[PDB]
């Protein structure tokens, strides 16, 4: 499922910004 | 007479924009208790103001870090704009000051915590619950944009829930006063509009894109474009195909299709009727826009509070000392702070 794939991913916590 | 209200709001803002407040406190007026959250730059602490006994959230920025990440102009923007704005869903800057090592922005403490943690914990928000917050951002961007301000960092991490269950927007580190176009690649990858990513030059419409991302994430519980690495995300955003959860209403999908619109000529918030295309969308048909501004709508969710300095709605962070050299750092750079 989409949810399953999100939850298993490395971006489920607080996200940093860019300015990059 | 939104027109009338915005006109006098502008008068008020311009006064402060033109003669910014400065040096309205000092570090030893406060007792530093606990870190409430870290950003990409500096940390926000719960503090107690000695003479008042009041709690605040103190944002501490290390000048040398600010310089190293090339955030000088951005940080001056941040403070100059925050001290001049006034709106029901914008956090209040109560004091600012600097010392040899650091910049300090003292805000009202918003004790309900981040929308982020609530969203991850609950999984997702009902459409009425999401709509209740979204309405508040719509009104806020209407206000900010009227003052020629672009916000550029909308995300659940930067939205706080107050004791009434209403939103308090925080983090103006990327906010900027500009008429027309700007070019800085800045923001959070999941929230970037494709014209930012493509080095086009962009305007205020990037905030309406981001609102689309926000509404999707709030109602879906995950963002419309996710991947393991930023590059992968930008690919998805540029390609522009979006898929919706099965539970999304028809109304919601249509709105999101008009916000997550790669075509600037077509993106809502941007056109002829401006915000009105958003306020008048079917998905908001049950929204009482005045009642929201007025905070008379009952919040779908009210965080638990256990008095003054309760930080239970926030994650714990490792604490660090806040050093202040005996030598002044970057004095010239930050003179107007
Ligand atoms: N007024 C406030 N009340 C309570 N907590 C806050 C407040 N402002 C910020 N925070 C917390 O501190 C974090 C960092 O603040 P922020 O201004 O976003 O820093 P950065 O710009 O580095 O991201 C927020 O995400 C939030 O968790
Ligand atoms: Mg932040
Ligand atoms: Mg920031």
């Amino acid at each position: 499922t989409t949810y399953a794939d999100f939850i298993a991913s490395g971006r489920t916590g607080r996200r940093a910004c860019i300015h990059d | 007479s939104v027109k009338e209200f915005l006109a006098k709001a502008k008068e008020d803002f311009l006064k402060k924009w033109e003669t910014p407040s400065q040096n309205t406190a000092q570090l030893d007026q406060f007792d530093r208790i606990k870190t409430l959250g870290t950003g990409s730059f500096g940390r926000v602490m719960l503090v107690k103001h000695k003479e008042s006994g009041n709690h605040y959230a103190m944002k501490i920025l290390d000048k040398q870090k600010v310089v190293k990440l090339k955030q000088i102009e951005h940080t001056l923007n941040e403070k100059r704009i925050l001290q001049a704005v006034n709106f029901p869903f914008l956090v209040k800057l109560e004091f600012s000051f600097k010392d040899n090592s650091n910049l300090y922005m003292v805000m009202e403490y918003v004790a309900g915590g981040e929308m982020f943690s609530h969203l991850r914990r609950i999984g997702r928000f009902s459409e009425p619950h999401a709509r209740f917050y979204a309405a508040q951002i719509v009104l806020t961007f209407e206000y900010l944009h009227s003052l020629d301000l672009i916000y550029r960092d909308l995300k659940p991490e930067n939205l706080l829930i107050d004791q009434q269950g209403y939103i308090q927007v925080t983090d103006f580190g990327f906010a900027k006063r500009v008429k027309g176009r700007t070019w800085t690649l800045c923001g959070t990858p999941e929230y970037l509009a494709p014209e930012i990513i493509l080095s086009k030059g962009y305007n205020k419409a990037v905030d309406w894109w981001a609102l689309g991302v926000l509404i999707y994430e709030m109602a879906a519980g995950y963002p419309p474009f996710f991947a393991d690495q930023p590059i992968q995300i930008y690919e998805k955003i540029v390609s522009g195909k979006v898929r919706f959860p099965s539970h999304f209403s028809s109304d919601l999908k249509d709105l999101l299709r008009n916000l997550l619109q790669v075509d600037l000529t077509k993106r809502f918030g941007n056109l002829k009727n401006g915000v009105n295309d958003i306020k008048n969308h079917k998905w908001f048909a049950t929204t009482d826009w005045i009642a929201i501004y007025q905070r008379k709508v009952e919040a779908p969710f009210i965080p638990k509070f256990k008095g003054p300095g309760d930080t239970s709605n926030f994650d714990d962070y490792e604490e660090e000392e806040i050093r202040v050299s005996i030598n002044e750092k970057c004095g010239k750079e930050f003179t107007e702070f």
